[PDB]
């Protein structure tokens, strides 16, 4: 039983007095503020712990209890959203009309005249309209009521109650000590049996027998206040058996094996319920199923406290072949005594997994209704595209803390981290001539189409009437799935997503799903992805594979994480630490999303969505333009920037001038960064000297001495400012657009 | 609306003269470098101490300079 | 001036000149800059304290 | 090469000549001072410019002076 | 009548922005304060403080208002 | 005094961050120390190496590489024996550091000053005063 | 109350939350009870 | 009237600038039941839309071909209460802050820490100083008469130039 229990009794003492004391958590800032510097010196190494503390155990438990403050803040988050859809909310009106009303839950006071930002959103309500697309999870989930929303509100609220109390307790009463967070092998299995396959498992179980039967009565047209409450399928084993017969045979089939009994609920329909233009929720119902058996089946592979399961250092160190030295020796010590070097992998896949949330969920629409609820869509979409890239950037950012601070040559001896830094300069290289060719033959290919149209040569472009570059090896996959049904996924009915061709499904005489052809405008714009994800790789990489030594400077480690540089000698040094390239390196991303984002919407609008007329004649958004458009950067910046525009900037006086007002502050916001992007620290802190000098003419010069922002700091408020700017834009431009067309 | 203009021109005005003036009056030295003038016109920095020195010449007042008179004839 | 007394730096490129300092030490040997000067303000540098001749210091 | 200066208001704290990465300076003696020493740059050709010797200095304006000049292989940091 | 208009408004802005440079290029290079003592330009160094700083108050007197009107209006 | 070429090399598996070209046409440096164990240092050009039990040599391209692996090795295992030599492809081979046996941060005697400038900084001449003249405006 | 309480309200950003949170408010209730005044009535 | 302009209660422009205002909301409220809240909602818009423009109509306010106000900030009597009076009353609140924050400056110079004074205000002190700004222009006068508000050149610190 070496996997244990055990807490230090009251470490820590529950007192205001180092409220009173800000800085108190560091040696340099506790002794108070002589400079302005000071000031922001106290926020910007607040939640560097190990920068703190020198002990691991004060590290975790600190990390623990700010976990419980997190997750205080999104339960009481969540309770809000429930609390906002209960009382302020036309949920009850869109339950009758999901197709004719438009979900909103803010609804603004009467102050300066901004009570024009309520809006006839329908229903007989007036309000601003909501996109998260809460009202569509609600009805999934069956909620039909304010009642059950205000009870959703309420466990909400209990639940912030609790994670805020057991924070303070695990730090101030129980704290657990540090052989207790170093049980990676206890903690996987109760991650993956507990956490994921509990929680998959009991939401199947809800979803069986409220969401199904709900959802079913739903669908056949009865009235919400018409359906019996959800406790009375739990009860009424017959009323259950009506809508799905084989409930009449209970839990004898699951236990005998005879599981092809319960295929009226667990289905494998695949595509779209042509009511709701959503997944079958059979189907969910069956998938939560299936991940929770094996959620808690892989939730024991590890070795606890009996001899059965596997080691994970021994799987680890005996995994090493001929060209890769000693293997994955001394990793498991890595990731079992560095916070930083776990941060940077779960941040890397908690990014990735948001970036495959948004395609799957465009592509194979889950809620019912959010399919043809346009903003939602697109709002859902590129919300977890921009959670996905700022993700990534800090696994990268995590990495390069790792190496910097918690990495040890003496305990990586001839190991995979001390391989990859032996050939830096063949991996950088190398990414490097990547980048620079999929940048002229992405981009370039632009180009040449930019001067071939200006020239009159028409027969000379990269296009679908001119020279091709068609995507073959994505049209054979598309190909392919759509004759999975029946041949490769035999019990299949439908495909998986009717984006790889098919069907077109229509709701509200919306379009739902229909294929998504790709052309040589798709070619190229794929090509600029891998391109924009090349480049920012390099950067990220290049800051992690550098961060501790170059040819340039051989002692970086010295210098730390977080320099400006090291003097205007060598040439010049600036900007040469591994936070430089994260901060090098979010530019990049930023680029990368913002392309992906304006390819979804400009596609999705002239390829996807729009109304189905008589005959099945489907006219989009914006009218197929996509194809002949997409292939020019006067096509990007006429046919999508300038064209969908028009929409922000004419929507002064209406419900959506907000979105105008924020558009043009986002484009001030975005300008003002580069104030502190091209600027440099020594020009401001000269200037503040004459404004100090009449401050001390007139006696009123302040005992905290003002001083110009650090240079990294004038580097981090370019980019936040820049950031706040661009996706502020285009939050803007995006959400007025898709309201008045979609 | 030429009211309007006319005070965001003078602002504009105001505020390249502003720039060049500082970087004239401060080319030959200031707190943070009293010696700027054994520099010259136009070196990159003093470097990262003293809190950090970059766009501390008086070139560098040009340099940002014209940002402001790109705006202003804008 | 003597040790403890208020003096005004009269060094045009000190960051104290024309700022007020207390004499903490003076030497007596044949140092360059015996007078070693405290100030509550820090410099740039954030050092507060530094040592000056007798041209550059007045008391005040 | 650079050029690097010592002024005679050093008060021989040595701190500069610990932090210079490239051994450019040392300390000699000196009676100027209270502690008998002055920092001193024998050896400027192999001075990069970095300014770790300016940011080490304590005197209110700096007591040791390093004025960027010619480039060379040595003071361009070059590994190539 | 638009191309020349705009285009010696961009010539003017490029010759006051090299004016200043090359008074700032003076003070660096030409200027002897000690040919100079107590002239009009020793003097000018001399209140190069009250100078900036209230060019500072300008700019942003102007700045803080013309915004502030504009963004009422908008 | 002169180096010893025959000095065993401390174990290293080689890496892309040893020097190029320009060692061998142009100059090279080289560090020697002592150790008293068969101990894991941090390369200034990469990885990590282990430093033999007795006298270690290494070849690296730039002064700072070798002077930042000696601060290394003062710092952790206290090996304050190491000696830095630049090589010329000539075959010449000349003495660095320590200059003359002790190191710059203790004074010596027979160290002649060099730049030492007899007033204070801001004592210097003005840019105009040595206009078309060769004077120094250190005074 | 306490006093180690209180010494942490007295902090610059609580001070400067809450008086410019006051300020805000009583613009706010300034232009409810009396709305749209462009000029000084007069 | 003054510089070509026409007093808005009888300019034409400022009248169709009221009647398109309340047809917009007519008809928003056209598609709404009497009760409702948003009829409600809507008729307190109304009431509201034509509040101002009468107000603003029987105020000497001047209009433009436009119809939209437009304000005289020349300095004339007539016209005080668009730039002159409400310029007074900001100069008095401003002078107030600056007169009150010179005050916890000064006051903060004499203090054990004078830099934790100013991140953690003494309230008591900062609440005294407050109310003491109503006769700043006073105060401050005599401040500078007696050689208090100003500091001679000689003790402030300047660039070596
Ligand atoms: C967590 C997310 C969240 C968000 C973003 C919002 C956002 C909003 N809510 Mg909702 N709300 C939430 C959760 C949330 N709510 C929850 C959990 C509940 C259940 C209790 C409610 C219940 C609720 C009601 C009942 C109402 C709103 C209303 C509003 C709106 C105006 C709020 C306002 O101006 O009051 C401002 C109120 C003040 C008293 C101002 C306080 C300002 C202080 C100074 C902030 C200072 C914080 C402090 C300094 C922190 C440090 C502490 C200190 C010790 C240092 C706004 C859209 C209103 C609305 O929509 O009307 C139509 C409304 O009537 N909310
Ligand atoms: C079955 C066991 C189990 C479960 C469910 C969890 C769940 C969690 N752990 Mg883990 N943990 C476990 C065992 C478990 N742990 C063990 C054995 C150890 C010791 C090795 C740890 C060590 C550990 C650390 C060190 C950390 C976590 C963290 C977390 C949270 C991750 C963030 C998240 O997804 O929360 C959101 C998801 C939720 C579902 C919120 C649920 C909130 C409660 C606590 C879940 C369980 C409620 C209850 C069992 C359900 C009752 C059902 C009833 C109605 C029938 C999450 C609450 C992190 C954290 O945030 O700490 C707070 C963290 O830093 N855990
Ligand atoms: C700053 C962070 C942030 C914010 C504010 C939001 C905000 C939102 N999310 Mg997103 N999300 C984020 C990060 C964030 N997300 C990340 C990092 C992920 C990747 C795990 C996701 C994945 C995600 C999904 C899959 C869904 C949302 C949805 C939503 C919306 C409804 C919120 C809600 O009630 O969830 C309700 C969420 C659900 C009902 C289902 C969630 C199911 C997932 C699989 C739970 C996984 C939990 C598990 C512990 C995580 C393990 C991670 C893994 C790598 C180990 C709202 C727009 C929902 C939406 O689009 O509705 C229209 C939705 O279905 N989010
Ligand atoms: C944690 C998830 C969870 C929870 C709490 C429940 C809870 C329950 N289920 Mg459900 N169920 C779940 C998951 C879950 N189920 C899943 C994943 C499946 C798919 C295999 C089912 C399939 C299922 C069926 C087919 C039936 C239940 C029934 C029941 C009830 C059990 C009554 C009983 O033993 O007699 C059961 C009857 C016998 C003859 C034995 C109870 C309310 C029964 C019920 O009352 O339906 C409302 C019932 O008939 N469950
Ligand atoms: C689970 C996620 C997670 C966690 C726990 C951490 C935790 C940490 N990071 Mg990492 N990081 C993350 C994600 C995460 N980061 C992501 C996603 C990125 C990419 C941007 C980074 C990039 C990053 C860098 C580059 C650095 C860190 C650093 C740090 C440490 C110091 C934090 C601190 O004191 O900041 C205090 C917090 C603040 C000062 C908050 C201000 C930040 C922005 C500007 C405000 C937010 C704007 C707001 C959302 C919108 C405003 C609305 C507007 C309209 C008004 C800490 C260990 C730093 C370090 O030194 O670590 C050793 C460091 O240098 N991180
Ligand atoms: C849109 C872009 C933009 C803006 C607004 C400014 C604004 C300014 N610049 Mg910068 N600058 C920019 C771009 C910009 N610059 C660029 C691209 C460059 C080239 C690198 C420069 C280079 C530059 C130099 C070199 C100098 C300036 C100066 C100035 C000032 C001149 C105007 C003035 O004095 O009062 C105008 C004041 C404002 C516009 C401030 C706006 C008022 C704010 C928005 C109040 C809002 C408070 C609000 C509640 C905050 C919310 C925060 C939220 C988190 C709660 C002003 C601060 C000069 C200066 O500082 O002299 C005094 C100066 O020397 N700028
Ligand atoms: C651009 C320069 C400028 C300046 C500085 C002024 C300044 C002034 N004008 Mg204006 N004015 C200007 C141009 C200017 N004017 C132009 C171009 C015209 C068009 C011809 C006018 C037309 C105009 C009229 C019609 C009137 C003024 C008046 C005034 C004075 C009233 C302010 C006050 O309270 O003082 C006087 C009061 C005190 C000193 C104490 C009061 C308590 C003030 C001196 C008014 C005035 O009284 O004239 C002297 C007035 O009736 N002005
Ligand atoms: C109450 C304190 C105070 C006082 C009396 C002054 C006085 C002055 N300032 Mg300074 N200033 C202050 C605070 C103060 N300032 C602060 C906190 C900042 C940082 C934002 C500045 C930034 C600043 C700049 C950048 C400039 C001045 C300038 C000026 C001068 C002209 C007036 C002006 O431009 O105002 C302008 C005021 C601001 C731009 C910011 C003021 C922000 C608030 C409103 C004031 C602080 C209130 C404070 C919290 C009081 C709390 C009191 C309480 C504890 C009892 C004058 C010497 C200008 C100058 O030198 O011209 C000769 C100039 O260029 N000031
Ligand atoms: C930086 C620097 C350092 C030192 C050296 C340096 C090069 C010298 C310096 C540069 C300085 C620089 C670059 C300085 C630039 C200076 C500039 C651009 C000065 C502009 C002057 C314009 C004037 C005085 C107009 C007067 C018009 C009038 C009076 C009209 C009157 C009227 C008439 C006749 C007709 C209409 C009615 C009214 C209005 C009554
Ligand atoms: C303007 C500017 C400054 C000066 C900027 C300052 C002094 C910031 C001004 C902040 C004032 C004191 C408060 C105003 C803050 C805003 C009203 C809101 C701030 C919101 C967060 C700070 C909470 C630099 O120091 C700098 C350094 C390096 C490169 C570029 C620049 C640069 O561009
Ligand atoms: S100071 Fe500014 S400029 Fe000089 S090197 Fe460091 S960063 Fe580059
Ligand atoms: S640092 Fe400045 S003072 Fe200390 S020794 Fe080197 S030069 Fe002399
Ligand atoms: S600049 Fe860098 S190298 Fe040249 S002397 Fe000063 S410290 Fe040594």
């Amino acid at each position: 039983k070496k996997v244990s229990i055990t807490v230090d009794r009251d470490p820590v003492a529950t007192s205001f007095e180092k409220w009173a004391q800000p800085g108190h958590f560091s040696r340099t800032l506790a002794k108070g503020p002589k400079t302005t510097t000071w000031i922001w010196n106290l926020h910007a190494d607040v939640h560097d712990f190990d920068s703190h503390t020198n002990s691991l155990e004060d590290i975790s438990r600190k990390i623990f209890s700010a976990h419980f403050g997190q997750l205080s803040i999104i339960f009481l988050w969540l309770s809000g959203m429930y609390f906002h859809g209960a009382r302020f909310s036309n949920y009850s009106a869109w339950l009758s009309n999901p197709t004719a009303v438009k979900p909103s839950a803010q609804v603004v006071w009467p102050i300066v005249g901004q009570e024009v930002l309520n809006g006839d959103v329908g229903g007989g309500f007036q309000g601003v309209q909501v996109t998260s697309g809460f009202f569509q999870i609600w009805r999934s989930s069956g909620i039909t009521s304010e009642v059950e929303l205000y009870w959703c509100a309420l466990a909400g609220l209990i639940m912030s109650g609790l994670m805020i109390f057991a924070g303070w307790f695990h730090y101030h009463k129980a704290a657990p000590k540090l052989e207790w967070f170093q049980n990676a092998e206890s903690m996987l299995n109760h991650h993956l049996s507990g956490l994921l396959g509990l929680g998959c498992l009991s939401w199947a179980g809800h979803q069986i027998h409220v969401s199904l039967p709900v959802n079913k009565l739903l669908d056949a047209g009865v009235a919400p206040q018409e359906i019996p409450l959800p406790h009375e399928f739990l009860v009424n084993r017959d009323l259950m058996a009506q809508l799905y017969p084989s409930f009449s045979k209970g839990l004898v089939p699951f236990f005998t094996l005879n599981w092809s009994e319960y295929s009226d609920f667990l289905t494998f329909k695949g595509g779209l319920n042509p009511v709701t233009g959503g997944l079958w929720l059979s189907d969910t119902a069956h998938h939560h199923l299936a991940l929770a058996v094996l959620f808690i089946v892989a939730g024991h592979m590890y070795r606890t406290n009996w001899g059965i399961g596997h080691s994970m250092k021994e799987i680890l160190e005996a995994h090493k072949g001929p060209f890769t030295g000693e293997g994955h020796k001394g990793l498991y010590e890595i990731l079992t005594t560095s916070w930083h070097a776990q941060l940077a992998i779960n941040l890397a896949m908690l990014g990735s997994v948001s970036i495959i949330v948004a395609h799957h969920m465009y592509a194979m629409p889950p809620y019912p209704y959010i399919a043809t609820d346009y903003p939602t869509q697109l709002s859902i979409f590129t919300h977890h595209m921009w959670i996905g890239g700022f993700c990534v950037c800090g696994g990268a950012a995590h990495a390069g803390i790792f190496m910097v601070r918690d990495y040890n040559p003496a305990q990586n001896y001839n190991n995979l981290l001390d391989r990859v830094i032996r050939h830096r300069d063949a991996i950088i290289s190398h990414l490097n001539w990547i980048c620079i060719f999929l940048g002229f033959h992405s981009f370039g290919l632009y180009i040449h189409n930019d001067t071939m149209r200006a020239l009159g040569r028409t027969q000379d472009m990269f296009s679908d009437t001119a020279i091709q570059l068609k995507p073959v090896f994505a049209q054979w996959v598309q190909s392919i799935h759509t004759l999975a049904p029946g041949n490769t996924t035999p019990n299949a009915l439908a495909t998986a997503s009717y984006a790889f061709g098919g069907d077109v499904v229509a709701v509200g005489n919306k379009v739902a799903m229909m294929p998504i052809s790709l052309g040589t405008a798709d070619f190229m714009v794929h090509h600029i992805h891998a391109f924009t994800i090349h480049v920012t790789v390099l950067i990220l990489l290049k800051g992690v594979l550098f961060s501790r030594n170059s040819r340039l400077i051989p002692d970086k480690a010295n210098l730390g994480f977080r320099f400006p540089c090291d003097g205007p000698g060598r040439g010049g040094t600036c900007q040469s630490s591994a936070w430089d390239s994260v901060f090098l390196g979010l530019f990049w991303m930023y680029n990368c999303i913002s392309v992906v984002i304006f390819h979804f919407s400009w596609k999705m609008q002239s390829d996807v969505w729009g109304t189905v007329q008589s005959d099945g004649t489907v006219t989009h958004i914006t009218g197929g333009n996509f194809a002949q458009s997409a292939i020019t950067i006067n096509g990007w910046l006429r046919d999508f920037l300038w064209a969908q525009a028009s929409q922000v900037i004419q929507s002064y006086g209406s419900a959506l001038s907000a979105y105008g007002l924020i558009f043009l502050g986002a484009h001030f916001i975005w300008a003002f960064s580069l104030m502190f992007l091209f600027s440099g620290r020594g020009y401001w802190q000269e200037l503040i000297e004459s404004i100090v000098w009449a401050h001390n003419k007139l006696n009123v010069a302040p005992a905290i001495q003002p001083r110009a922002l650090s240079i990294t700091q004038g580097r981090a408020v370019g980019l936040a400012h820049y950031l706040l700017g661009g996706i502020g834009t285009t939050w803007a431009f995006f959400l007025a657009r898709i309201i008045s067309v979609g | 609306g030429d009211f309007l203009i006319h005070h965001a021109i003078a602002l504009a005005l105001h505020t390249t003269t502003l720039i060049l003036v500082k970087g004239a009056l401060d080319a030959r030295g200031s707190k943070l470098m009293p010696d700027k003038k054994d520099f010259g016109y136009a070196f990159p920095c003093d470097g990262p101490g003293r809190g950090g020195t970059c766009d501390i010449s008086a070139w560098d007042a040009f340099y940002l300079s014209m940002f402001w008179m790109l705006n202003t004839i804008g | 001036v003597k040790r403890g007394s208020k003096v005004r730096i009269l060094r045009k490129e000190s960051y104290w000149y024309q700022d007020i300092g207390t004499v903490a030490t003076i030497d007596t040997s044949g140092i360059r800059y015996p007078v070693v000067v405290r100030f509550e303000k820090v410099s740039y540098s954030g050092v507060n304290t530094n040592n000056f001749s007798l041209d550059e210091v007045v008391e005040v | 090469s650079h050029s690097v200066k010592v002024y005679d208001t050093c008060i021989g704290c040595t701190q500069c000549v610990r932090a210079c990465p490239c051994d450019v300076l040392e300390m000699v003696s000196w009676d100027g001072c209270k502690a008998g020493q002055i920092a001193s740059a024998p050896r400027t050709e192999d001075c990069i410019g970095c300014k770790r010797c300016e940011t080490a200095c304590p005197t209110d304006f700096l007591s040791v002076r390093v004025y960027l000049g010619g480039e060379t292989t040595r003071s361009m940091g070059l590994a190539y | 009548q638009s191309a020349l208009y705009t285009h010696h408004q961009y010539i003017a802005g490029f010759l006051m922005v090299g004016a200043f440079a090359h008074g700032a290029i003076f003070f660096v290079r030409d200027y002897d304060p000690e040919q100079n003592k107590n002239n009009v330009l020793a003097r000018i160094l001399d209140h190069k403080e009250a100078i900036i700083s209230h060019l500072s108050w300008v700019s942003l007197f102007l700045g803080f208002h013309t915004l502030g009107i504009y963004v009422h209006n908008d | 005094e002169t180096l010893n070429l025959q000095i065993p090399s401390p174990t290293f598996e080689g890496s892309t961050g040893g020097w190029l070209r320009a060692a061998e046409v142009e100059e090279k440096y080289a560090i020697t120390w002592t150790s008293p164990k068969e101990q894991v240092f941090e390369m200034p050009t990469g990885g990590a190496a282990i430093m033999r039990q007795g006298e270690n040599l290494l070849y690296l391209a730039r002064k700072e590489q070798c002077l930042a692996l000696a601060t290394q090795v003062k710092n952790s295992f206290k090996i304050t024996d190491y000696k830095v030599y630049r090589i010329f492809p000539s075959g010449e081979v000349q003495y660095l550091h320590p200059k003359d046996g002790v190191f710059p941060e203790k004074v010596n005697a027979g160290r002649v000053g060099v730049g030492n400038v007899s007033h204070s900084i801001g004592k210097n001449l003005n840019p105009a005063q040595i206009k078309f003249t060769s004077k120094s405006f250190n005074g | 109350m306490d006093s180690n309480f209180l010494k942490y309200l007295s902090t610059a950003p609580v001070l400067f939350t809450v008086w410019l949170s006051f300020t805000a408010s009583f613009i706010i209730e300034a232009n409810r009870f009396f709305p749209d005044m462009l000029y000084f009535p007069m | 009237d003054v510089a070509g302009l026409t007093p808005c209660g009888e300019s034409k422009e400022f009248a169709r600038r009221l009647d398109g205002s309340v047809k917009k909301l007519q008809t928003r409220l056209s598609k709404y039941e009497a009760g409702t809240p948003p009829a409600l909602a809507l008729q307190k818009q109304i009431d509201k839309t034509k509040n101002r423009f009468d107000r603003y109509g029987k105020a000497g306010l001047l209009c433009g071909t436009d119809g939209l106000p437009h304000l005289i900030t020349d300095g004339r009597w007539t016209h005080s209460g668009e730039f002159v009076i409400p310029g007074l009353l900001f100069l008095y609140v401003a002078g107030w802050i600056g007169w009150v924050g010179r005050s916890y400056v000064l006051f903060a110079r004499t203090a054990d820490k004078p830099t934790e004074k100013e991140i953690i205000i003494d309230v008591p002190v900062a609440l005294s100083f407050v109310s003491t700004g109503f006769i700043w222009p006073f105060s401050a006068f005599k401040e500078f008469t007696s050689g208090n508000l100003i500091v001679p050149a000689d003790e402030i610190t300047v660039s070596p130039r």
